[PDB]
This record gives C-alpha cells, structure tokens and sequence, in this order.
DNA sequence: GAAAGCGACCGCCAGGGGCACATTT
DNA sequence: TTGTGCCCCTGGCGGTCGCTTTCTTT
C-alpha cells in the first residue's frame, strides 16, 4: 500500500499543512523541494540516515505511518513506531504462555513446522532433487525440548545454505553464511532482505499489540526482540529469500558491487533503487492464500500472523502458519 | 480512484482556501492540471478528507465537483500529452 | 458522462487553440468548470470530436485529458457549489 | 547521563567521532563524548542531522522527541537493547502479589504524605490525617490498602471548603462530568499531568497500558495512573491553589468549560512550577525530570531490585 | 436532444461549432447564452423569432429540422434537411393510392390502430362505446363509409370523456380551427406540433407528405402525415394533456383575452413541453421485446415499417396499446 | 410575384400588415424599399441575408416558402409551409411518368431543346456551319422513346466530334468521357455541368417538383433525374459554352493538374476565377426572339422549371428555351 | 445585416520573497 | 538553521468584450 522509500543521505522531509515536501538539490539552484503525499502511505524507510525535520516526526504518527532507519548497506538499526495498542492482556498471554514451556513448546514446534516445510516447498521449485529436509519436518514433533528443536532449526538452516553453490551458479560462491560482517559477496545482500524484512515485521506486531521482546524461540536475554525475529523468521525464506534469487538471476548478476575498509563487499547505489524495487513487487504478489481462498499480499499475510497468533492467544485458535509448494 | 476539481474567486478571504485545498489535496493525491487533483485512495481516507473538505469551504462562493471512478472506469482515459493515472510506492 | 479537461499555455498561439476548443466543447457539451466540459454524447458524435481534436492539437506543448463516465458511474458523484449532471430537452 | 534538548533554536550533529550541539539559534557550538550516555531527549521541536540518529542507533541509544511542555509525539528505538528483562519482571511482577503490593504502597505512601505536605505547605490547621501514611504500611492484602486511598481523598478533598473560602465552592471529588469550575480545573491539570508522566513512561521502557495499582481495562494506562498518584497532589493540586488565590475567578468559566484566555494563563503556572525543585540527597531539579526518574528507579526496582521510595516535597 | 424555443426577439447566432442564442432582459439587452449542436435531434419554434440565415446551413446538415410554430402551437411550416433520394418508394406510394382496393385495405389498418387505442385509453384511466366499433371497420366495402365511421367514433370519444375530466371544464361541441375551448384549443398546441415529430419521420423515411391515404389529398394539406398523425393523435396529443391537467394547470391560467381565444401564459408552455418530453422520452415495451423502441421512434418506425410495406410487401400492424 | 435578395446585407421585416426591404446596409436611415403584398406567394434569399422572424410567421400563414440558398444560387435549404397546393403537382409529376405518351412528348421537347441550342451553338461559334443539318425535326416526327435516346446518344458523339476543328492546337479532345476525366476538357466539363446542377436544384426545389422522379432519365441510384431533364437544354449554351470561352483568354494547360490516377483536376486558382465567366454568363440574356427583353439564365432555370410545373398542372405548354 | 480572424481589460491558477509567530484534560 | 500564515508582485492560465477582413466552389 504505496510504501515509501529514501536513500539519498542529504535530503530534508519538510510538513505543508498536510503532506511532505522533500528536498534533495543540495544548493545547484533552490533546493528542488518536490512534494510528496503523506496521508497515503502506510510505512516508511530510511537507508542513508537522512536529515529529517522534528515536526514530521509527529504527524507521520498522527496518521499511522512507522518510520525506520537503516544504513547505506541496509543494516537494521533502529525504528520510531507510531501509538502503540491497549490489549495488554493479550500481551500478558504472550507472557503467561511464554513461562509455561508446556505451551511454548507447542508452539514453537509450529513456528518450525512452517518454516522447514517452507524451506522444502521452495527447494523443489528452484530444482532440488533431494536436498532432504522432508525428515527433519517430521523428527519435529517428535521432539519435546525447546533444545531439541533449536538444535533442528540450526542444522535445518545449513541443510538449506549448504545447497545454494549448486543452485545459484558458477559466479558466486556461498560455502557457508559467516556470524561476523559480509565477508561472502552473497551473503551482503541477505542482510539487506534480512534486514528490510524487520521493516514490514516490526509493525505488525505493533498493529496486533504484542509486545516485541516477550517470544517463544529467540531467549530474550540479550536485549534483542523475540516476537520480532521469531515472527520474521517463518518469512525469511519466502518474502526475504525469494526476492535474492529472483533478483540474482535476471538482474545484478555482477558489476553492481564494491569492497573496502574490510573486504566487505557491498552493495551499490542505481542498485538499491532496483532491490527495493524487487521487494515491493515480491510483496505485492498475491499468492491465493493456502488456507482459504484469501488471495491477499505478503503484506497483509503478515499483519495477518501476527492477529492470529494474538487470538491464539486470547480465542485459542489453532495456529496455521504458511506453507506454499 | 477518486477525482477532484475546485473553482474559487480571487478575494484574498477566498485565495487562502485555494492555497490551502492544494496543500490539502498535495497530501491526499496526485496532481495532473491546475485545477484538478487525481487522487486513488481508499474510503477512510475519505472520511478524514471530506471531514476537512466540507470544514474549509461556504458554498455561496465556492464551486468543487467529485467524480469516483473504480477501475474498470479508469482505464479507458484516452490523452494524448499526458501519462494516464496510476498510484505506487515510489522510490527516491 | 464525457469529461474533457485543456490546460493549454497563455502564448497568443496557444490562446488561438484553447479558444477555439472551447468553442468546439460548446457544440458538443455543457460548460461545467474553467476547464471542465461535461459532454453527453454517443460514439456516432464523439469521433466527430476526436478527429476534429486531432487535427487540431500540438501534443508536443498541450495538455489533454478525458474521462469516460458511464451513466451508473455518474450517479455517484458529489458535487458542492455547481449544480448536478443532467442530459435532458433544453429550453429557454 | 542523558542529553536533553529544552529549545527548537537547537541542531544536533555528530563531527568528528563525538556529538555536537549547536545552539544559541551558530552561536554556542559545546562538543560532547558517547558511551557515558544511555538516553537522548529532544524536548522542543529541533532538527537533527541524521547523520547523528545513526550514531545514537548504532549504538545504543534512543531518542526520544518531545513538545517544549512535555507531550509525547515519538521515540526512535535501536535494534539491540535491555528492555525485556524489565518488561518480564513487570509482568512477573503484576502477577506476583509481594512485589505488586510492596510497590502500590509506595505509590499510596507518596499520595498521602504529599497531601499531609501540601495542607502543610498550606498550613490548613494541622488537622487533615495524622497517620494515614502508616496505616497502608501496616495492611497486607490491596483491597485494605485501595479502601484507604479513597478516605484520605475524601478526608483530603473535604478541608479545601475553610482553605478557599466562598469564592469558589467545593464538598468533593467529581470527574466527568466535573459538575463544578474546579473539579474542571483539577479534571485538566490531573490529565495534563497524564503527558509527562506517558513520556516519562515510554522513556523508561514501561507498558503504560499494563500496571500495578489501577487494574488494567479498556487499555487504560495503569502503568501512568499509578505513577500519577505521587504527583496529584505537588503538581497539579498545587498549581490550582497557586493561581485560585490571584487570578482565575468565575469569569474565566464557562456555566463547565474554560475561556480561551484562561486555557494559557493555567499553563503560566504548571509549566513555571515545573521549572524548579529543590530535592531530598540535594540535587537540582525541575519537578518535569523527577518523572523519568522515578521511571527509571522504577525499572530498576524490577531489575536490581533497589528500592522504590516515592517523592515527598 | 429536442430544442423548444420561445422568446420572439432571440437571435439564435451561429457560432464555430454551437449556436449562441441571446435574450433580452433589461439591463442592456443582449444577454446570450451557448448551445450545442450535434446533441440536438430536432428545433422547434414556438414564436416567430429571428434565426441567422448562416445557422440554417449548419442544422439542415445534421438533420435538425426547424419547425415554425405560433403562440398558441398550431403549425404552419417547417424547414428540413436534404432530401431523400428512394424515388422508387414514392412511386409504389402513389400507385397503391390511385389503386382504390389496397387504400382501403391500408385506411382499415389506419383506423383499427385508433379506435383500439381509443378503448384501451379508456379502461386504462376507467370507463367501458367503442368495444364493437373497431370490428366494424373491416366489415366495411369502401372509404366514404369509413370517414364517416371516424367521425362518429370522435364525435363519441370527444363527447364520452367529460366522465372522466371533471367539474373544472366542460366539452360539449368540437371545432378545428377556431379555439372556442381551452382543451379544444389544447387539442391544436398538440395537434400541432405532434406533426413536428412525424413531418421529420416520413423525411428520414424518403416518404411523399401530400399524397394520402385516408385524407384525400385536393386540400393542399400534406396528406400522408394527417393519416399518419391519427395513430398518435391519440396516444402523444392527448394523453399528454390528460396527463398534464392530474393536478399541474388545471386552472388559474389561460388569458381568455380576445374573445374566441384561449392562449396560454407563460410557465405554462415551459411546463407543457416537460410533460411532452416525458411522453417521448419513455418506453412502452412494445410487444416485439420486453423493452424497445421509445416512444419518439416509434413514430420513425412506423414510417419506415410503411416504406417496407411498400416495397417489402410486409404487414402494416398499427400500434395497439393496453 | 417572388421577392428576390441577391444583395446578402438586406433585411426584410413587416410593417404593419406587410413586408418592407432595407438593402444595402444599416437597418437606420438607408436604402429602404418597401413592397407589399397580394402579388408575392415566393420568396428567395438567393444570397444569406437576414430576416425578422415577425416576417416569415406572417408568410407560413398563408402559403409563402422561404428558400435559403448562396450568394451564388446553391440550394440550402427550404421553409415550406403548411398550406400548399404541390400535392396535384407531384399526382401530374407521377401520372405523367406513368403514362408514356405525356413522357415521350415532353422528353421530345428536352431533346429537341438540346440539339437547337447545339445547333445554334455551332453557328454562334461560327465554324463552316455544316455540323449536322436537320437533327431537330428528326426527333418529333419519330414515336418511341428507344428511337429518341438513340438520336441523342448519336449527337452528341457527332457533337462532340467536331470540336476538335474549334479548339485547334494546344487542346486535344476525342469525345465526352465523365467521371474520371481522361482530358483537361472533360474536366472543366463535368465541373461546370455541377454549378449547373446547383441552380436547376434550386429551380426544382422551388417549382415544388420531386427531383428524384424522372422522365427521360430513368429514376434508380438514386439519381436527381428531374434535374437532368432540365439540364439537357441548358448544357450547350450556359456549359459547354463557357468553357468555349474561357480557352481563348484564359486557362491553358499551365494549370490542370498531372495526371493524380488519371484524372486531371483543376489549380486553386481557376476554381475561383472560371467564375469569374460563370457569374457573368448567368446574369445575361436579353431574350433574342422578341417575346420578351428582361430575363436572365441564372432565373431562366427558375422559370423553366415552373413552366413545367404548369404543364403538369395546367395542362400548358412546354417550350424548351432557344438561343 | 452575418460568419470567423485578431488584439487587450479583468476573474482563476500557482511558485517565490519576506516577516509575524510556537505550551494544551 | 525548525513550521504557520499574510502581504506584493512577477507569471503561465482561462474567457469575454470590442475591433479590421472575409464572404459566393461536383
């Protein structure tokens, strides 16, 4: 729903009466301050730290628009999130089920169930003949710790990164995904779906009133979130995962990239401009729903999750998360 | 998608209004003529626009028209000099 | 209804063709706005228009735009200061 | 160790490795170093270079933009950072009667004395409670204790007759409707109290809409109302009284509205009350900052475990 | 689509493509105001006013036929637009009038679509004369009877309606030219410009208006249209007035200056021809589909479905009503 | 008997039982000319002038047309009114097609007409005055229509054959060849037969006739046949005579144009100058045989046409105009 | 008299230049 | 180096009032 999107890191979004007005000249002439609607847009994202004015701020909020803030490369950083919800017990279900590992467990087990078979249903799309995560699906549930099923998520997640030599191509190579920086060329443009992924996750947790730091798989004692990766992380290999390959095979193949100051092969911009452009087009596709007849985009798929996880946790419903093949 | 065209006088008292109904409309669409905005948009935004539209005007000297047009209707908008409407996210 | 918008520059060679647009839009329609003709008319009398209006223009330095308002379309527009859209036997 | 921003004449930069806030409208530029900070308040409406919201995000740090009164608009939250330990002990908190009442007789013991402080301040006759503060102390279950916060108001609210006298009449408490001029006046300081007290509730971490004492409904914001008791009477019962004896007489009223002239008269008196204090430990304040303060004693008695002893004069 | 027009001083210019009209209220005098052709299907002026000689050459290449008219509606001419070139219609037109045996086989036709109207008008706004009069028709052997067959059924339908207009008025004599009543004098506004719609049928149709059917045609009145008129007589003229006197001009109107005169005043013409739009701008279903042919067509119809009938050999239905 | 406007900046109005002219300028204080009624039943714009509407609401009412025509005689249009006698006109126009001997005796007199006016012509442009001696008569002694289509078919190929004599050198001809023209010739030919065309439609739509019903000319395509009757006697001396002199001051082969797909049009310029001579030609004729002295060609059509109207109903007489 | 062809006084359209402002159940 | 109005006056639109040349065409 008409996102917007910035990346040059000297511009200024000033307020008329009702909208914006956003200036990017830079003293060749007056500015060009070219307006632009705001009571239209659902969401907003910052790439290269632009100067934005103070009274913006407020209005943006007034209305419903989220502000975010990334870097150049498209690392996560922070985000100003509008009014948040009143439910707050639905937020102390999300706790009082959160300490009961009796429940978290079953539903974690789901959060996997519908992320491994995901992973599978899209393998057998690009190719895979065998690249068998079919069987840890199953060895799932058999399962009954949260270490049993962490463990499985890990292994899952290299069963799934150790197959993509064979399924990009001879020009990248992709041994392993590193903790540390971009050192793999690839593996600089995750982070920036990885990271842009959070983006439209970090508000639909807002829209449902969960509170982001109280999850079910990610220990909350680093103050990272838990319901904002553990909610992105079923999306990670379908909105995130195939907008790369999408884009890695009729688009940006090679000479759209960089290295410096550690090796740390980025990204470049007039490239940017075209990732971002993948990202609204894969979010926008429609995809028929798997459960009923839906027929509704990404972009409500997960502002839909995420309401059914909160009734899951008010109206005990049961949970079923996407799958596609 | 919605369309919107306004015709005020020239009174200093009624060139405000103008001024303020582009930096109305500015925020709640697109622009194609001078007097005219195209604007595609959804019904609550109606709700919070048509609230401040009928909040700004008097009508004995004031003339604005509203013309709704789903899509099967806009896609027939033959021009000649002009790109035909359409409403997305935008990149900068 | 067949709405028709010109907004054609203020050069004494432009003038000439906005004027006589608008002589020609008073033949086939109703005055609605400064620069907005409401025309109700069948295809037998809009290509009449159409080809008159091609061999007319300079779509290098003009602006043109139509809309295209089928009857139960027209029924929902709102209207504020001017009156409402009507087709009927004139007389005065 | 918080850097705070009180004028929209300000710019905030980063140059050179370290924070830079310009101000004097250019005039009073005063270099400032990272890594002792661990909040940011934008109080007015300034601009700020983005090239410092990276280097305040990147780092772990917030920052929080507010209105020169106080009124919460937004905050910018950084991807990592130690919010979730508190908000599970508030939680664990709400459901764990100990600490639950342990807090709410905090609050309630900063109602009361600061009601016993204020007939003080306004020397009554030295006749309002006499002991209300300990009694709480001596119950051990809430409805003992909430059954005494409504005594002390009434007990509270009643001795205001002799205090003002017939220029403006008063027997108690009524809120919507406030069916008299200053159940009104209260009605709107109470609330206006309710923006700092959000902001300084949003800056610690806190849910507002999950609390202890005001038992949490139609999202309301318990985690506020509990933090507003402490106050409701040096802030806002203060303010009042301190224009009821100079200014603001029954013209000013409506019938129960309030004149347009009245509406910034009011805020000649809170705003200017909310620039001074003097403490008790000495130290400067502005009865505004005590808010995030004891916010964030509050955040600490869940984490640490310090005690929470509420404000008194 | 159709123009009336009233005011006598209008010059009625011709600008690019339209015509500006202007009018003349006191202030200056020359107030105009646009009006657009090829929108227009037909003129109609009610007074003598002023047309530019160079607009006659724009609304006779459209087909706008400009009838003439007078105050009180009773026409007198009309300019039309080029003529019709199916001079093979015009011939078998006049050699199945100078062939006795097929005019009254066609005169029989005209009339049982007038006299089935006539009944069904009256059931439909209630009575029950004419029931066993349409059938002796048929049964007849020649023309001079039928005229007077006609005349008597008018002399019934004209005297058997006073059961249903009311006290307000009274209709005990009819005659034609002279306006002795105001309905009688209704009956020549719509019996004028009822031949407005048809006069331009029979054009588009390459059809002859002086040679007759059932008017014989050594009058020097079109005799074609006066034929085919009687079908619609019925039906447009009439239940029209009949539709316009339910509660709208019932009285309180109608100058009776010049004794042997009844005009009409103004707001009541602007009226009249609203009315009459509603007649010919609404649709009857006709029995060939569940809904076709409105109603000013099916003046057009009938006149091509003649042209057929003289070239096509087809049947002549009329239209009957109920 | 017909107020004529050839003037297009006149204005006729009542005045106060009748009509009343004002030529040639501003309603105030110039040119008037008043005319009454009880000798006018026709009226003819012949140009655009304007009219006061008060003028023909008093015309509708007792049978006065009003033919809206061009300053140069196109036809318009018409404002008939209600009360008319043409109906017995069209009943004779019909009766008369329909019964061979009132057809044949009155296309005799168009072919007749024609070949006299040829005949004089060829003497007018005196030549050797040999070109075909006696082809008059030979018409009205004959009984058949077959017979009379023959002889004119025959005349105008032993016509058209001796021009080629009369033009000389710089304008070849071979014969009439219509639409497209293969010649410069029958291009002015075929465009000058068409100015005609417009007068006698205006005569036709005056005289109340039906144009499309025809006698020699049989009626089918849709063909104004009752103009073509009419033409035949006309053609030689108004057409084919105008081109005669047109060619021995005026255009010559620098203006036609190429061959487009064969057909040789004319330059932007003679179509406005060849009526320089075509206006002109019809303002003329002081009426050689001693009948009558005031008349002129551009009316003669009128006239003719009505003459045939009187023979159909008044059983008069049909003579074709002669030199 | 009538059409179309120009060449200027005033009701609609917007960006640009300064200089009063700023608190809120 | 942060919005919200309230002026002038420079400026690409929007149409009417008032003025010299046209008129004739398979």
């Amino acid at each position: 729903m008409s996102t917007l999107y910035l990346t040059q890191p000297d511009a200024v979004l000033s307020k008329k009466h009702e909208a914006f007005h956003v200036a990017l000249k830079q003293e060749d002439g007056s500015w060009k301050k070219q307006p632009i609607p705001a009571q239209t847009l659902e969401d907003i994202v910052l790439l290269g730290y632009p100067s934005i004015t103070g009274e913006a701020l407020g209005y943006a909020l007034e209305l419903g628009l989220p502000v975010h803030y990334l870097t150049q490369f498209g690392k996560y950083v922070g985000s100003a999130l509008p009014s948040e919800s009143r439910n707050g017990q639905l937020r102390l279900a999300q706790f009082r089920a959160h300490e009961d590992p009796i429940q978290r467990l079953d539903i974690v087990k789901a959060f996997v169930k519908g992320k491994v078979h995901n992973q599978y249903n899209l393998l057998y799309r690009r190719g895979q003949v065998d690249n068998p995560l079919k069987g840890r699906g199953k060895l799932v549930m058999r399962q009954q710790t949260l270490e049993q099923v962490r463990g499985i998520e890990g292994l899952a997640a290299r069963e799934y990164f150790a197959s993509w030599q064979e399924m990009l191509g001879h020009e990248w190579t992709f041994t392993g995904r590193f903790r540390r920086p971009p050192t793999d060329p690839v593996n600089a443009l995750l982070s920036f779906g990885y990271g842009l992924l959070r983006t439209q996750v970090t508000a639909a947790v807002h829209i449902a009133g969960l509170d982001p730091y109280i999850g079910f798989l990610h220990e909350t004692t680093r103050g990272q979130p838990a319901m904002i990766l553990d909610l992105m992380e079923e999306f990670r290999a379908l909105v995130a995962d195939s907008v790369v390959l999408t884009v890695l095979k009729q688009r940006e193949i090679q000479r759209q990239d960089f290295t410096e100051s550690l090796g740390a092969f980025r990204l470049t911009d007039s490239a940017t401009k075209t990732f971002l452009g993948a990202f609204d087009r894969k979010l926008s596709s429609e995809f028929k729903h798997p459960i009923f007849n839906y027929k509704c985009t990404y972009r409500r798929a997960i502002e839909l999750q995420a309401r059914l996880l909160a009734r899951h946790l008010q109206e005990g419903v049961v949970y079923e998360p996407l799958v596609i093949r | 998608l919605y369309l919107i065209i306004y015709d005020v006088p020239a009174t200093k008292a009624g060139n405000k209004r103008r001024t303020r109904l582009f930096d109305l409309l500015s925020g709640y669409g697109k622009w194609r003529q001078f007097s005219v905005f195209e604007c595609f948009l959804s019904v609550k935004q109606f709700a919070k626009l048509q609230t401040a539209m009928e909040k700004l005007i008097k009508l004995d000297e004031d003339a604005v028209c509203i013309y709704v047009l789903d899509e099967n209707t806009v896609q027939r908008t033959i021009t000649y000099g002009t790109p035909q409407p359409e409403k997305p996210g935008s990149i900068i």
